[PDB]
């Protein structure tokens, strides 16, 4: 997220899309991992 | 996991193929009628445009990033 | 630049083509696809003088070569000059087309003799193996020659995907990869997705082509199937809908996600087999590793 | 070579003559095989649809690896007039040539051909017993007249003035012999298919009269390419230009007839050889002592080795010769360059020379890997001797022209010298000696420049 | 090599079949941390691999 703002005030959206697309797959990977952890946490809570 | 055809229709279809094969096997009928040829060409050009856009580009590659 | 061999593995089956005639508005579609094949073969022979052509028809009882003819019939020719194609065309085209249509005549008569037996076994894989053996003979007999395969299969919305064609066709792929011989597939029928032939034409650097209408097929064959092996690397391929290279489970048959195989016979299982025994190789499995896999992952409270 | 020469002759043909050419299926089928493979693929892509295709689509067909090849194919497309470009709605679209497309589709699918591929009369002889050695005998007698050996049989006067009008076979009548040029040894050097093409294209450039037509000779040459050996063909579909063409190609060896004024002619193996191609005989062993041990039994290779090797003996399998000085002097007075001689020796070398060249190059690379050397199939001593014998003829060179001097002013001399240099006729100028030399062809320009 | 009869390590192996992705924008691979145009999305963790 800070990198998603670090370029945002850096070059002004002519460059943030490239960095976002470069870091997309690892972002969906950690998002899926955190979502799986959260849903197993809610499953064991219930 | 995510039509039944009888032998008499089978045999009469084969006999129709036989009489269509014996009499005159006119090859010039393969030429399309200037519309289905255009549709087939349009589909092939769209498919090869998709494949060329995907396969235009495939040590790491150079990037615009500093 | 370099002469080539074109082998057409045409799958002619009266049940499949009858179902295609019933599904389509037109009748006698095998005549149209045979006409398109004949004009395509004449085009390939016109591409280069030293080019060579072979055809294998796969029928419900097996396979049969169509060009070149059975060598005893070549030695006997007896006189069998049927007037199916006119004699005033180019002679090298004329010999090939007449041999092909005479073999079509003989094959349809032979299968009409054997129409009483309905076969549940498709012979496309054996025909592809025979075509690859022909490619080997032509490659090592004459010193080099590029080569190509063409498969004109029909599903007609009736014949689904078949498990028994998984093992042979796959092996054919590797042999094709051994000889740098692309395997090109034209599927005529309502089944838009045919997994095994798509994996074949993707792994052999070929082109897949699913069409729904037999009319205008020569446009398709001379547009996309006319990639001679001398210009394969410089032509981008029109194969749309890239195949996923997955496989099917053994006990459920569904397309497989993250899954399990045995270390003995490599069969894919989407779920743990009951009885702790592999369904194919019949090997006994220890309780420890399957208890580890069946165990849930941890999460804190 | 082979495709480049016929392609160049095809662009030398005007566009309307090309459109008149493209009527029959045989010549279109033959021309289609001369194209590059990407050009052939585009032709077959555009033949079966009756609508024009944009150039952007054909650009999209070609991958990024061989784009220039595509341009080269397009250059061939822009050379044989196979496409019509059209500027419509700001787009450069491509239409196939309608006569060519119709003719090629008639060739492929069949239909009307107007008997452009001949018809069999089902009266034939086996090729090996008659036609093969007929074509062989005609080719060997004309190529033995080419090499200049004495013969008991000489061909007709038409191939004689074919050679007289040719750049090869220079002629003298005060002596009584016919001299081979450098182009003659180049003609002997290349393969028989390119030999047939050079002879036929020069026969094409000869003819301008109304006795025979250019479209008829083109159609008949490509049809003889399209026929098959071993089956005879009949005569009335040919023109009178094409009957006298049958006469001339029977004289040359392309076609067999048993007697003159017959209606049944037999194509030979050379006609099938015309379109495309398909220890060796004539392979020779050369040593450091300039000896020639040639595995040749045909008179052709012996006679063509007699041009530059003093032959000493002949067996049924062996021909014994020596690379003497005077034989190479005879070769250079025949205009044969040493490079063509070295080429003829290396392409006809013994395979033992080739293999020994690979062990010698392996010893060289394991000896001095820092540099790479060519596969010297012949020893360098005989090559050096041949090149010295080449150099010793043209040690002294005489240029014929005129010398101008005796100028009282240096400005006039400099003006005349720079005028001669501007027109490219000067060979020497010297202000200290005040003399400049000009060539024979440029004497008149300097003369009427000085007069005016 | 052929295995012996006494060996009883007849074990299930958990694996996934990745999907070949097609993107016109290069991305960071998870194995070498470099730009690769293609890649195979892993079915378990949605990360991409080179080979
Ligand atoms: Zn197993
Ligand atoms: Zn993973
Ligand atoms: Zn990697």
């Amino acid at each position: 997220n800070e990198l998603f703002q670090d370029v945002l005030n850096g070059d002004g959206e002519s460059m943030s899309n490239t960095c976002t697309a470069y870091l997309k797959p690892v972002l969906n990977s950690i998002t899926l991992a955190t979502h799986k952890y959260d849903e197993y946490f809610n499953e064991y809570n219930n | 996991t995510t039509l039944k055809v009888s032998n008499q229709q089978m045999l009469q279809q084969l006999s129709l193929v036989m009489d269509n094969l014996i009499n005159k096997l006119d090859l010039n009928q393969v030429v399309p009628n200037n519309e289905v040829s255009n549709k087939i060409n349009k589909r092939v050009i769209t498919a090869i445009k998709i494949n060329a856009k995907q396969a235009k580009h495939n040590l790491e590659v150079k990037s615009t990033l500093p | 630049e370099s002469p080539s061999l074109l082998t057409v593995i045409i799958e002619i089956a009266p049940k499949l083509w009858t179902t295609f005639d019933e599904e389509g508005n037109e009748k006698g579609s095998i005549i149209k696809v045979l006409e398109a094949l004949i004009v395509f073969l004449n085009a390939h022979l016109a591409f280069n003088s030293a080019n060579k052509v072979a055809v294998i028809a796969a029928y419900s009882q097996g396979i049969k070569y169509l060009y070149p003819e059975s060598t005893s019939a070549l030695k006997a020719s007896t006189r069998s000059d049927l007037k199916i194609i006119n004699s005033d065309m180019y002679r090298r085209f004329r010999n090939v087309d007449e041999t092909l249509v005479e073999e079509i005549y003989k094959l349809f008569e032979l299968e009409k003799k054997q129409i009483e037996q309905n076969s549940q076994r498709s012979t496309l894989a054996g025909a592809m193996s025979a075509g690859l053996t022909y490619v080997n003979r032509i490659s090592k007999e004459s010193v080099s020659l590029k080569s190509r395969l063409l498969v004109l299969t029909c599903g007609s919305g009736s014949s689904k995907d078949e498990i028994f064609q998984y093992i042979p066709i796959m092996n054919c792929i590797f042999s094709a990869t051994k000889m740098k011989c692309p395997i090109d597939v034209v599927k005529i029928g309502g089944s838009k997705e045919s997994t095994f032939l798509q994996q074949t034409t993707d792994a052999t650097n070929g082109v897949y082509l699913h069409v729904e209408s037999t009319e205008g097929l020569i446009q398709y064959l001379a547009t996309a199937m006319f990639i001679d092996p001398s210009l394969r690397p410089i032509i981008v391929k029109p194969n749309h809908g890239s195949v996923d290279f997955r496989t099917s489970c053994y006990l459920t048959g569904r397309v497989v996600a993250v899954g399990f195989i045995c270390s003995v016979c490599l069969c894919v299982l989407s779920i743990i087999p009951p009885g702790n025994k592999c369904p194919a190789c019949d090997s006994q499995f220890d309780e420890h590793v399957i208890a580890k896999l069946k165990r849930k992952p941890v999460v804190p409270r | 070579s082979l495709k480049h020469s016929v392609t160049q002759y095809l662009e030398e043909i005007p566009q309307q003559v090309q459109n008149r050419l493209y009527t029959s299926p045989a010549t279109c089928l033959a021309i289609y095989r001369i194209l590059p493979p990407l050009a052939k693929f585009f032709i077959m892509a555009m033949v079966f649809n009756e609508n024009e295709v944009p150039l952007l689509d054909l650009d999209k067909w070609v991958n990024s690896n061989g784009k220039l090849q595509f341009q080269n194919a397009i250059k061939s497309m822009k050379s044989l007039h196979l496409l019509i470009p059209n500027k419509s709605s700001g787009t450069l679209m491509i239409n196939l040539n309608p006569t060519f497309k119709i003719s090629l589709r008639n060739a492929l699918t069949g239909g009307e051909v107007q008997n452009s591929f001949g018809v069999v009369v089902e009266e034939n002889v086996v090729s090996l017993d008659l036609l093969d050695e007929y074509s062989a005998n005609k080719w060997e007698t004309i190529l033995h007249f080419m090499v200049g050996t004495p013969l008991a049989k000489i061909p007709s006067e038409k191939v004689l003035n074919l050679l007289k009008h040719s750049k090869l076979m220079e002629e003298v009548n005060s002596t009584g012999e016919f001299k081979i040029t450098n182009e003659g040894f180049q003609f002997l050097l290349q393969e028989i298919n390119s030999q047939l093409w050079t002879l036929l294209l020069q026969y094409l450039k000869m003819i301008e009269t109304s006795k025979m037509d250019l479209v008829d000779v083109l159609h008949f040459i490509f049809m003889l390419g399209a026929l098959e050996v071993g089956k005879a063909y009949k005569i009335d579909a040919l023109s009178e230009t094409q009957r006298i063409m049958l006469q001339d190609m029977r004289d040359y060896g392309l076609v067999f007839q048993k007697h003159s004024n017959d209606s049944i002619f037999y194509p030979t193996k050379l006609a099938l050889m015309l379109t495309s191609d398909t220890i060796p005989d004539g392979s020779l062993i050369v040593e450091t002592n300039f000896k020639i041990y040639s595995y040749s039994n045909s008179p052709l290779q012996i006679a063509v080795l007699s041009l530059f090797v003093h032959l000493k003996a002949r067996f049924v399998n062996m021909v014994l010769g020596q690379i003497t000085r005077e034989s190479i002097r005879r070769a250079l007075t025949n205009g044969i360059t040493a490079d063509q001689i070295i080429a003829y020796l290396e392409t006809h070398a013994h395979p033992q020379m080739r293999r020994l060249a690979e062990e010698k190059l392996e010893k060289k690379l394991e000896l001095d890997p820092n540099c790479k050397e060519p596969l010297q199939v012949l020893p360098p001593t005989v090559v050096d001797q041949i090149r010295l014998w080449q150099l010793e003829l043209d040690r002294v060179i005489t240029y014929e022209g005129s010398l101008y001097s005796d100028f009282e002013t240096s400005q006039e001399y400099n003006l005349l010298s720079k005028y001669a240099q501007d027109i490219g006729v000067l060979l020497w100028k010297d202000d200290k000696k005040k003399k400049f030399f000009i060539s024979k062809e440029g004497n008149s320009q300097v003369l009427d420049f000085a007069k005016r | 090599l052929p295995v012996n009869k006494i060996n009883k390590g007849f074990t299930l192996v958990k694996m996934g079949f990745p999907t070949r992705i097609f993107e016109d924008t290069p991305t960071f691979c998870s194995c070498h941390s470099k730009l690769v145009y293609g890649g195979y999305f892993c079915p378990n963790c949605h990360s991409k691999v080179c080979s």
